[PDB]
RNA sequence: UUCAAGAGGGCGUGAAACCGUUAAGAGGUAAACGGGUGGGGUCCGCGCAGUCCGCCCGGAGGAUUCAACCCGGCGGCGCGG
RNA sequence: GACCCGUCUUGAAACACGGACCAAGGAGUCUAACACGUGCGCGAGUCGGGGGCUACGAAAGCCGCCGUGGCGCAAUG
RNA sequence: UGGAUGGCGCUGGAGCGUCGGGCCCAUACCCGGCCGUCGCUGGCAGUCGGCAGAGCGAGAAAGAGAGUGGCGCGGACGCUACGCCGCGACGAGUAGGAGGGCCGCUGCGGUGAGCCUUGAAGCCUAGGGCGCGGGCCCGGGUGGAGCCGC
């Protein structure tokens, strides 16, 4: 009833949350972006109990199931017709992301021509 | 305040040097204008010889 | 004054020159820098002097 | 916890050329294969030299290789020198030769052919002989730049010879007091 | 919190972690090198049986300052094939009876790893004669591989 | 030559593409597609490559010959083959392995064109 | 290259490599040499030894042409004249002898370093060194001399 | 009136702090956060009878239909000892 | 489970100081010299930087009886 | 100031002294998965195919050694060598040092037969997702003329 990927593992992570500045709440001019803290009062970056974690590399992912979507595919950036005969042979596991400023005359060539090429794309109704 | 072993030296930059610095962006358009002024020499004077 | 020109050696100017003519006769490193070359018969052009007339 | 301490434990050689060239990493690709392969430690000798800088791999003079080839026993032998080969005047009588060099300057280069000699290269060095036999291995001067005569023990410390930074050598320029022996002290 | 002189010791005998065990053969002048280090062991007497219970258990190689296990004899006989030991009951007999190449089967034998005790130590610091873990304890050192092993 | 131009095109050409931690390559006589130094089509001697016909029907077939390489207008020679599904596959095992043409790239380029026939089926 | 450089990775820490309890101040030791015989002395005691003080005679209008004086070594006196003099000169067995100038290739005083190749010379120079006179005599040739 | 007052005489775009009103969910240890679930909402599934691709046997259908020879054209290796 | 962040400090939640709130702007740069690592060319030699000759181009290319000159090849009193 | 075996409260103890058994838990120790650095200067140019025949991980320095009278038209993946794959031990960290940044801004030579009034930048978002992270990408609204990747 769709595109089935290859094969289909079983995605486990480490961490499902994000990260968020220390005191970015208390203030508006505080982003939810991170900043590694500098000071020597501090309660974060010497790891108290109870705290805001930090990003260490342990989080990392594994290498087979990395930057994979939740269907199995990875995914690539598209721009016209030309460069999906690169995914003709390239099939079972990456997938089209149709960029934002194509109009809506072109996708109803890109997607048929997709249709063809048996190719997964991800956004396929996205204007009409 | 020297550190380990670097040599002594002496600049001359104690007075202020930025108030005359002559630069030379004329040069390639200076070089032109002599070159005019020694054609039209040449051809000024058209059987004599042209170096003095 | 900040110090915009710079100098090479002129045997350096002289061995660029010569390893960029030895590098337009091949047709991989022709079609590779993207000019649309699929059909012309010979790599190492030459045409008669009557071109400049 | 365990109560190594973990100073020393990358070792801080080098593995492969900072060097951008092709004509060098093409040769480097024909002896990572031949330092691995065969048993023989002449290829893992000139793979680690074919890294190292220019710095370290010094130019060797050609009346070092008819001295470093007139030793009895040694003859009808190629060299091979991973550095450089300049020509010498102070020499009169040259014999034959067969080279194994990257860089050959043109008056030497021609010193040789007159005489008979013959130049290889690296390719050519791997055609004729693999595993490295009879061949005389070489290398240039490697403590002989100026800079080694800086170096050491501080001057103005006693039984120390070691010429200073000076900006002009001359006769008022560091004589006088350090050094001769009514104005203060000597060493 | 150790002393200079001990941790000099105790990496002569290979003893890094906490709770790592080894062989000492015995002499004069083995002695007393245990004796200035006796708050932080326990050491005794082995039996028999837990020698076979830490070769075939918890026993692991060092070929090329790594760390390969014990699954067959040919992983002995490539590096002990100078000294007639061909297979693992060779070098049982060469520790239970101290042979003559007893120093190239036990450099060779990587420190073991135990784990923590069941039960419960007494307490650490003090001797085992008031009441404690320290210290000799002569054949009761089996009361402690069977705990621990 | 071809180890020396691969130390040069492998990084600064332009039918070169990068994004999204990947790497794809549009040669036109390219298969698999990718920046690899045997799936690479301008540098070697000998190079197969497999399009669609022009038209709507049919797989053309792009060899190249060793006698001009450097005539880059006959160079190579491009055949048609409009059949069926087996005997189509079986005329390029024979091109590639009966005249021992550069072997390594049989079975992509069985299973390229073995897409291009199922692509080229009236779709329900 | 601003791109290159160290403080564009260092935007973010706080002193900037300079530390933080005893800071980057503008000029802690003096300007300069400041301290040759007080709180430098050590520097200029252990590295630059004879700084200090004064030797020798004074000599007022000093021209550098009066005591100009290039040399040259017995080893590459051959390199002058060209390969087919040397060879034409160790060919003949008449017994002459090619004409070496020294002044006409830029150079006034013949000094004596090497060995030298045994064959008849003639010199016309300048100056000339004990050894560098003792050597071709004892190989055969003259050393002349010109104003 | 204009394509547009969602461009109205200091009139393009119209950001946050901030205030007004609407809808929801709460409220005795100042509020706010971290780790962990649970409930309630908004939404997507363009979910709501759930794989496909090879290969053989069987069942029924139909073509412009195979192997082989014959001419014509191209291409490849040739150690022709 | 959990005291508010920056900062000097042996020692910050501190009865130590600056800070009501949001947007934009904001702090190791530029020459000369020297020292050492490193990449490139030529090599006992090297360098044309000043001078000449023939839209982009105020660029590029040349000159050796224009190599004078600089540093280097030989130190010491 | 109204107050402290930590509190409530505790006398066949929940008090003091000597000792037994059994049980609780930390990021410590063992075993297992995953990331990353270091390390073996570890392993691959032998994809050698009807001219072929499928090789060296085996306890014992050295050639599945060469010369010698003694029917069918068939065989996955890979290797951007700055790559790919395998085995081991390790990981705290201020001032400070170094390396990698397919993180990011504004601009120039090159190049994408790039995109764009069938709607670009920029904003908004209880919309869908990826990355350790810096951050980016998509859908849905406003907006009206120039913009991005290598
Ligand atoms: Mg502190
Ligand atoms: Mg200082
Ligand atoms: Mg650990
Ligand atoms: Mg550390
Ligand atoms: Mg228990
Ligand atoms: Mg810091
Ligand atoms: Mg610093
Ligand atoms: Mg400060
Ligand atoms: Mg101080
Ligand atoms: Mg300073
Ligand atoms: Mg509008
Ligand atoms: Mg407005
Ligand atoms: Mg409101
Ligand atoms: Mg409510
Ligand atoms: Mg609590
Ligand atoms: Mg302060
Ligand atoms: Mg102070
Ligand atoms: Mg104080
Ligand atoms: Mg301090
Ligand atoms: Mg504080
Ligand atoms: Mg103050
Ligand atoms: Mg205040
Ligand atoms: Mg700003
Ligand atoms: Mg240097
Ligand atoms: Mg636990
Ligand atoms: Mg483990
Ligand atoms: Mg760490
Ligand atoms: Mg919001
Ligand atoms: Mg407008």
């Amino acid at each position: 009833a769709a595109l089935r990927p290859l094969v289909k593992p079983k995605i486990v992570k480490k961490r499902t949350k994000k990260f968020i500045r220390h005191q970015s709440d208390r203030y508006v001019k505080i982003k939810r972006n991170w900043r590694k803290p500098r000071g020597i009062d501090n309660r974060v970056r010497r790891r108290f109990k109870g705290q805001i974690l930090m990003p260490n590399i342990g989080y990392g992912s594994n290498k087979k199931t990395k930057h994979m979507l939740p269907s199995g595919f990875r995914k690539f950036l598209v721009h016209n017709v030309k460069e999906l005969e690169v995914l003709l042979m390239c099939n079972k596991s990456y997938c089209a992301e149709i960029a934002h400023n194509v109009s809506s005359k072109n996708r109803k060539a890109i997607v048929e021509r997709a249709a063809q090429l048996a190719i997964r794309v991800t956004n396929p109704n996205a204007r009409l | 305040a020297p550190s380990r072993n670097g040599m002594i030296l002496k600049p001359h930059f104690h007075k202020d040097w930025q108030r005359r610095v002559a630069t030379w962006f004329n040069q390639p358009a200076r070089k032109i204008r002599r070159r005019k002024a020694r054609q039209a020499r040449a051809r000024r004077i058209a059987p004599r010889p042209a170096a003095g | 004054w900040r110090r915009w020109h710079r100098r090479v050696n002129t045997t350096q100017k002289r061995y660029a020159i010569c390893s960029a003519l030895a590098a337009s006769a091949l047709p991989a490193l022709v079609m590779s820098k993207g000019h649309r070359i699929e059909e012309v018969p010979e790599l190492p052009l030459v045409v008669e002097d009557k071109v400049e007339g | 916890g365990v109560d190594i301490r973990h100073n020393k434990d990358r070792k801080v050689r080098r593995k492969e050329p900072k060097s951008q060239d092709i004509y060098l990493r093409l040769l480097v690709k024909l002896y990572r294969f031949l330092a691995r392969r065969t048993n023989s430690t002449f290829n893992q000798v000139v793979l680690k030299r074919l890294f190292m800088s220019r710095t370290n791999r010094p130019p060797l003079s050609l009346s070092r290789m008819i001295r470093k080839m007139k030793l009895p026993g040694r003859e009808n032998k190629t060299a091979v020198v991973v550095g450089t080969v300049t020509d010498d005047v102070r020499v009169q009588e040259v014999p034959k030769l067969k080279v194994c060099a990257l860089r050959v300057t043109s008056r030497a280069r021609s010193r040789i052919l007159k005489a008979g000699g013959k130049i290889l290269t690296f390719d050519q060095l791997a055609l004729d002989s693999p595993k490295g036999r009879g061949t005389v291995l070489l290398s240039g001067p490697r403590k002989g730049r100026e800079v080694y005569r800086h170096f050491g023990k501080a001057p103005g410390t006693p039984h120390s010879h070691t010429k200073p930074y000076v900006r002009s050598k001359g006769r008022k320029f560091e004589r006088a007091r350090g050094r001769r022996a009514s104005r203060g002290y000597k060493n | 919190g150790v002393s200079p002189k001990v941790r000099k010791v105790l990496q002569l005998l290979r003893l890094r972690q906490i709770f790592n065990g080894t062989f000492v053969k015995l002499n004069k002048a083995s002695i007393n090198m245990l004796r200035i280090v006796e708050p932080y062991i326990a050491w005794g007497y082995p039996n028999l049986k837990s020698v076979n219970e830490l070769i075939y258990k918890r026993g692991y190689g060092k070929i090329n300052k790594k760390r390969i296990a014990l699954t067959d004899n040919t992983l002995i006989a490539r590096s002990l094939g100078k000294y007639n030991i061909i297979c693992m009951e060779d070098l049982i007999h060469e520790i239970y009876t101290v042979g003559k190449h007893f120093k190239e089967a036990n450099n060779f034998l990587w420190p073991f790893k135990l784990s923590s005790p069941r039960g419960g130590m007494k307490k650490k610091t003090t001797h085992f004669v008031e009441g404690g873990d320290a210290g000799n304890r002569e054949d009761q050192i089996n009361r402690l591989i069977r705990r621990m092993n | 030559s071809a180890h020396l131009q691969w130390m040069v095109v492998r990084n600064c050409s332009s039918f070169l593409i990068k994004r999204n931690k990947q790497t794809y390559s549009t040669e036109p006589n390219n298969l698999k597609a990718r920046n690899s130094f045997r799936y690479n089509g301008l540098i070697h001697r000998k190079t197969v490559g497999v399009e669609p016909a022009a038209d709507g029907k049919g797989v053309v077939v792009v060899m190249k010959r060793r006698s001009g390489q450097r005539k880059p207008a006959t160079s190579y020679v491009r055949t048609t083959i409009n059949k069926n599904a087996r005997a189509t596959l079986s005329s390029i095992r024979h091109m590639i392995r009966k005249n021992k043409y550069h072997p390594d790239l049989r079975m992509a380029a069985i299973r390229r064109a073995s897409a291009i026939l199922r692509s080229q089926k009236p779709v329900m | 290259p601003s791109r290159l450089r160290k403080t564009r990775k260092l935007r973010g820490h706080v002193s900037h490599g300079h530390g933080r309890i005893g800071k980057h101040r503008k000029h802690p030791g003096g300007r300069g040499n400041a301290g040759g015989m007080h709180h430098h002395r050590i520097n200029f005691d252990k590295y630059h030894p004879g700084y200090f003080g004064k030797v020798g005679m004074r000599h007022y209008h000093l021209k550098r042409n009066q005591s100009f004086c290039p040399t040259v070594n017995l080893d590459k006196l051959w390199t002058l004249v060209s390969e087919q003099t040397r060879v034409n000169a160790a060919k003949n067995k008449t017994g002459a002898a090619p004409i070496i100038d020294v002044v006409r290739s830029g150079y006034y005083k013949v000094l004596g370093k090497g060995k030298l190749p045994k064959q008849p010379v003639i010199v016309k120079a300048k100056f000339f060194s004990r050894r560098a006179e003792e050597k071709i005599k004892g190989v055969g040739g003259a050393c002349v001399l010109v104003a």
